[PDB]
């Protein structure tokens, strides 16, 4: 329904005004019968991507019911259960010829297949399973195994491999978390010195950052002028250096009125020439008093921190709900902190 | 009345399903009732002419022997590896099973690399009926959907002209340029396994069975593919060919085929293979044989003057005589610096025309309060910014390395990266940037051959790039014996021919502190 | 009726096709419109001649004369004429190619494709898709419409009643918003053999047809189309090739169509070196066929009307057939200053030149700076800062006590304020100019120079070495500075494009300069 | 011909003299001999769509008039027009030289006569209502009363200065 043409000739979206009317429905009047047509009885189903660009007339009529993703474990499942034996009852192979053990599929999905849907895990599957059929059938075998070594051999080169860009995090740097279709992703946050001395100081950003993120960054810039004035009242350092400020990844455009936190931190731990906590993620929106403000994406974001092997977590405290409704299996091994104002984030990173 | 005699033979050899006879019942009980004179009359019997010209039933026999086809694939073009795994797949599959299928495949690659020439060849290979279908520029709907037969210029849409042209319910349909189509959103139930087996053209009203067409669909590009619609459909990339892959396209099918064009012989002209090596490192510049087959051509065609107008009775060209037939070589140069200066690095870039080699210049805008850098080139926001990260890092690291330098923060410098009128993007040369900012404060110059590509980061990591296999070409190409890569490319380095990482001493890198002590 | 299809080899499927329009036909009756509208249909389709050739001659050396007679120089089309007769005659049957010419407006583009026609004896059909938008002006409408009309293809082969009739499509620059799709197909050897019209459902083939399209610039078609046909350039003439071209040509034609003939009204070489020079400037010879009609015309009249029996015209007398002599300066410099040096440019219409000059901004000899006017584009203002930064490396180097381009605050302008322009030429150009007004030494004083400048010194190569040359022999230069890349494009030239003109190739600036000073 | 929408290669065929001795119309199916008809058509922009068009056209250009060309199209034929229409004649309603330069200078500026006629015909449509209702038996336009005719000025001074300070200089656009 959220691809509907609004040609110059022809709204359909305005037609299902009535067809979709929870109430006039009853009488449904078409235009050759011209006769009205009780259609109450229907059970209609909308299908849409997204529902920003349903109309709100019509967007209200709708009982919109949110169908999300798939983790790692519910993928897994799904492919055991529904996708190999389809696969099989398509190419034709048998359970016995070509055997798609459990850590084999979960190296696919762990390396491969990374975004919501079970559509690219479907085509990594049959991919697998017809080479066998073309080794089966060719004489070249008899019955084929597949192993996490010699997967290589069937779907190609892994997409995902790296997971971190930094393992330990010098005094400039900081991890931060991000929402992605591929799963979550990791970020870090690179701040260095511009110019040969620790008349003002400056801050230049650089990493294709939209203007929500430009913007976040100068709110963290004042703020952590701030928070330094008032705890090291001598420091002096981000009031008189011209630092430059890099989200690495340069040619991915990033945006989003998340990592404030991230930039102060970043920016303190330059300033007092010390390194954060070396396995530690944080996300949340600052604002210039210091309050952390919630954020979107709690899943992904919390997957991401666990897949890149970070033990400790942090999180607005007004995001517990979020976090709390995640399956057990996520959120089991984090060590997590939920805070309100800044300080608490800096007693917890140092 | 003999028009439903006509209409009801055509459904004999056709096992027509039952909600498409019950349509076919009432159109023709309802046509027996009409006037040859009105307008309904003419409606209903254009409604009987397309349902009845749908094969209902009819599928083609296809070829499943795994020799047969592999022969007739391998002697058709050259190369495609992995369309042509695909295809054997296909057929070890479909005979696994002994049923037909269908599956929505998408060849991309760069233009003029046979993507849609292997169509009619597989075609040929699995006895299958072919069909060309272009989407490039598509605006309109209803070429996809048809229209209703309440309209007065109303065909049933592309698809069901495809039924009825090829006659049988499983044929090859090649939906060209998907990339750059104006619309999409039919396609995304055109192919789609759940909705295809009921595929509703708005002319007929009656759903056909494209569960066993096999889909294949050609693009230059990924980037310009809706999200859902690349959902849907198998990418299969088909890469352009280095020279030597294209000196075997020359020799093999190429000149063959332009002799027969241009109706000589093989005793009459003759290419050496020498020629055609000339031919496409100096007069063509592209990844796939297409400008090639132009030059080919148009060196018979005037053999061919040659012999009817009845200068001589053989043509045999030689690397020598060339220029009589195409003119001076256009490509011959190879390198702009021989030695470069000491403030000038080489790079490397690359496009769906192969690779490329370029220098970063840079040196002072003012003689001997800060310094400032100055680019120029015709750069994109992305490659500004890998240069000012790389001005940040140089700035540190030199202070890091000689403390009392005082360039680099002192001078005002001015970088280039020569071809100014062509437009230059990409996160890549950051380490290049780096080299070159460094080389003009120490007065150093680099290693003589050295070319290397890396993005870098603020602290100095270097991170991966893309193509590297056209940059190991043009740097191998441009003369260049010692290349710099990020370590993380290295499988993909590794993943190339042997005769392209021949004599090139390869270094991977994860900090710049090693580019620095190699290039130095 | 069924006796237009005797004398023609139809097809199976259009048989079938006619067959049942005709049983169709038969049981409807008159006066009604189905009537007319099967009448329509099947007069079409017995209309289009479905198995003739026309007696295509490939006797070469009759070609040749035929098309060295009625059209001045253009070799490359000829040559490829030429080629065309051999392959034809080697593969023994009637072939087609798809050609295509570009150059400046008025060089012979539309009438080598009349004389190529008469040549080959094929037909001949031009018809242009400049400004159309809908696909229906080619592929048809369709049979159902109240108005309805094959197209204009069907129109083509019907009227010639051939099947190869070298269609002449000019114009392909000019296309509206996309029909190039149907350009395409109709111009796809893949899918020529079967074309399938819009109101006649039966395909037609299109193998044998031979399309020439003629263009003014390259870029503006579509890049798709660019791949379907060879590219052949047709390029403009000069003062005696525009001479040789008018005497032969123009003159005869425009005295034939006015009405005159050789004695009651002459036009002297002089006349026309005048109406060359001064009353027309471009590349072609369009405007001076213009000016020519005129004075013919005119002369009819003087005749006509009473006045002359016969008319001679002059020198002494030419303004009271055309009026005065436009264009009168032929460079905006005579002498140039300190400042000011001469650059080539070219366009679709044909070559350019231009001057650059530079001048103090602010009362003196805190850096200095430097404004650009003269409607630049983005790549002309990179090569201006380019040129800047190597000046000022160049100075030092070279006398380095000048300190000129260093504290001094230029102001550097393109003349013609209003014309935009752009390119990464004239880099050299700008170099030279600010280091002469720098060492307050003019340049020497016929000299153009044009070469892309990198930072380092090195001159890299350049465009329209060709129009750029016939340019600069126009406005009357002796010497001329090229990068040692375009060696190969300026000895292409014609002999008698390059004979008073003092050539240097060069690599580094350090030899420009050595010219220019 | 450049307001036409096939009738543009029904045209082309048309002015074609090799075509035009057998212009076959649907409905006399006899042909007729049109070799010996002149054909001239007239726009106001060469840009319509068939270029063919211009190769067999031969194209003139009718320039403007200045003030003064108005003037005499104004009093010769322009004005006795206006009088045949309206049914008045020149006893009646007399329109002097210095009022139509007046209109013309301060009212109609184009490079045609298409406003200055229907300013004419203004006036004398009001001179036509004052002399039947009976304001006057006989009415004599004035440069002092034309406003109660056409209304206000349309164009003005022209100069803004009539002496320049030091600053200014005058420009012509
Ligand atoms: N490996 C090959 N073997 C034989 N012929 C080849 C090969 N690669 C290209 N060709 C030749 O190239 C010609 C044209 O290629 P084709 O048009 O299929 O390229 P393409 O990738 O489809 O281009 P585009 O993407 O622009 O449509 C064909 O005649 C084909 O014979
Ligand atoms: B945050 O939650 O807003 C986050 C900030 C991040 C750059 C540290 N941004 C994102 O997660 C966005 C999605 C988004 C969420 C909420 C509002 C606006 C946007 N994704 C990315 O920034 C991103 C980063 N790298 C790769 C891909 N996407
Ligand atoms: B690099 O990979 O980012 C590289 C840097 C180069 C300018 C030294 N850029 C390119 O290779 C680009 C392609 C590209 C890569 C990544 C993102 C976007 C674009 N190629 C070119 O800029 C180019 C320029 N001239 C000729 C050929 N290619
Ligand atoms: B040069 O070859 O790039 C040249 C430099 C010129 C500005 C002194 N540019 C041109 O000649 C351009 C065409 C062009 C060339 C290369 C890239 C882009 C465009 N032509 C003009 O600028 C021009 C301006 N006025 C009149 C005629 N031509
Ligand atoms: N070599 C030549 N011999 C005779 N006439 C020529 C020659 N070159 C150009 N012409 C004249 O040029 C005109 C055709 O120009 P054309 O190719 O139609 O330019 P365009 O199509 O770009 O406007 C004809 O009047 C023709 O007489
Ligand atoms: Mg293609």
């Amino acid at each position: 329904v959220d691809k509907i043409g609004r040609g110059y000739q022809g709204d359909p979206s305005s037609a299902l005004l009535e067809l979709l009317d929870p109430e006039q429905n009853a009488n449904f009047l078409d235009h050759y019968l011209d006769v009205p047509v009780d259609l109450s009885k229907v059970l209609f189903i909308c299908t849409a991507n997204v529902t920003d660009t349903i109309p709100e007339p019509l967007r209200d009529r709708m009982e919109m019911i949110n169908v999300s993703g798939y983790v790692a474990q519910e993928k897994l499942a799904i492919a055991e259960r529904y996708l190999v034996p389809q696969a099989r009852a398509l190419c034709g192979l048998d359970e016995s010829k070509a055997k798609l053990s459990s850590d084999v599929l979960t190296l696919l999905i762990k390396q491969y297949c990374r975004e919501s849907g079970v559509r690219n895990l479907q085509k990594q599957v049959e991919k697998v399973l017809r080479k066998s059929a073309y080794k089966i059938v060719s004489g070249e075998a008899e019955s084929v195994e597949v192993t996490p070594e010699n997967l290589q051999d069937f779907v190609g080169k892994p997409v995902f491999t790296v997971e971190r860009m930094y393992d330990v995090t010098p005094p400039g740097v900081v991890m931060g978390l991000a929402w992605t279709a591929m799963g979550g992703s990791t970020l870090f946050v690179e701040t260095s010195l511009r110019r040969p001395q620790d008349k003002d100081g400056s801050l230049e950003v650089t990493g294709q950052l939209g203007e929500v993120m430009k913007e976040s960054a100068r709110i963290a810039y004042t703020f952590a002028r701030a928070f330094l004035m008032q705890h090291a009242p001598a420091n002096d350092y981000l009031v008189t250096s011209h630092i430059h400020l890099h989200v690495p990844e340069g040619a991915t455009p990033k945006d989003g009125p998340s990592a404030g936190c991230t930039i102060v931190t970043a920016l303190l731990s330059l300033a007092m020439g010390r390194p954060v906590r070396q396995n530690l993620a944080m996300t949340g929106e600052v604002s210039l008093t210091g309050k952390i403000l919630p954020v979107g994406g709690i899943k992904e974001k919390t997957i991401a921190a666990k897949r890149a092997g970070v033990t400790c977590i942090v999180l607005p405290a007004e995001n517990k709900k979020d976090f709390y409704d995640l399956a057990a299996f996520i959120t089991e091994g984090l060590e997590v902190h939920f805070v309100e104002h800044y300080r608490e984030i800096f007693d917890i990173a140092f | 009345d003999a028009i439903e005699e006509k209409f009801r033979e055509r459904l004999k050899e056709l096992v027509v399903p039952k909600h498409v006879m019950d349509v076919v019942d009432e159109e023709l009980s309802k046509l027996g009732l009409l006037d040859n004179h009105s307008s309904e009359f003419n409606v209903t019997r254009n409604y009987l002419d397309w349902l009845t010209s749908i094969p209902w039933g009819k599928y083609s026999n296809e070829n499943l022997d795994l020799a047969r086809a592999q022969a007739v694939l391998e002697e058709d073009h050259y190369g495609m590896e992995d369309v042509k795994k695909r295809i054997l797949e296909f057929i070890a599959v479909s005979q696994l099973r002994g049923s037909t299928q269908g599956k929505i495949l998408c060849f991309y690659g760069p233009p003029g690399v046979g993507k849609t020439s292997i169509a009619r060849s597989i075609a040929r290979a699995l006895n299958r009926e072919y069909f060309r279908f272009s989407v490039g520029g598509m605006t309109d709907v209803a070429e996809i959907k048809g229209h209703r037969r309440t309209y007065v210029g109303a065909m049933p849409g592309k698809i069901i002209q495809c039924l009825k042209k090829t006659k049988t319910e499983n044929p090859l349909i090649l939906i060209d340029e998907v990339d750059k189509i104006g619309p999409s959103s039919a396609l995304l139930e055109l192919l789609d396994p759940e909705q295809n087996a009921n595929f509703l053209d708005h002319y007929l009203d009656v759903p056909v069975d494209l569960s066993k067409v096999l889909f294949i669909c050609t693009a230059n590009v990924t980037d310009t593919i809706p999200e859902p619609l690349r959902d849907r459909m198998e990418m299969i990339n088909v890469s352009g060919y280095v020279a030597q892959e294209k000196l075997a396209i020359a020799e093999r099918y190429l000149v063959p085929q332009a002799r027969a064009l241009c109706g000589l012989d093989e005793s009459k002209a003759k290419l050496s293979s020498d020629v055609l090596t000339l031919l496409i490192k100096q007069y063509c510049r592209e990844s796939g044989v297409r400008n090639l087959q132009k030059q080919v051509e148009k060196v018979l065609r005037k053999s061919a003057y040659k012999i009817v107008s009845g200068e001589a009775e053989s043509v045999e060209v030689t690397p020598e005589n060339l220029q009589d037939f195409v003119g001076k070589p256009v490509f011959t140069v190879e390198r702009m610096y021989d030695v470069t200066p000491p403030g000038v690095v080489m790079g490397l870039a690359w496009t769906a025309m192969g690779g490329s080699t370029l220098f970063v210049e840079t040196s002072l805008r003012r003689p001997q309060k800060d310094g400032s850098l100055e680019v120029t080139g015709q750069l994109g926001e992305v490659m500004k910014e890998s240069a000012r990260i790389a001005y940040t890092f140089a700035r540190a690291f030199l202070m890091q390395h000689a403390p009392a330098n005082d360039y680099l923060v002192t001078s005002h410098i001015h970088l280039h990266v020569p071809e100014g009128a062509t437009p230059k993007d990409g996160p890549s040369a950051g380490c290049t940037i780096v080299t070159a900012l460094l080389s003009l404060a120490m007065g150093r110059p680099v290693r003589q051959n050295l070319a290397m590509t890396g993005e870098v980061s603020l602290t100095g990591k270097i991170l991966p790039v893309g193509g590297i296999k056209e940059k190991t070409i043009a740097a191998k190409r441009a003369g260049v014996t010692c290349i710099v890569l990020p370590a993380e490319n290295k499988k993909d380095f590794y993943d190339l021919a042997a005769f392209i990482t021949e004599g090139l001493e390869v270094h991977f890198v994860e900090h710049y502190r090693e580019i620095f002590d190699i290039a130095f």
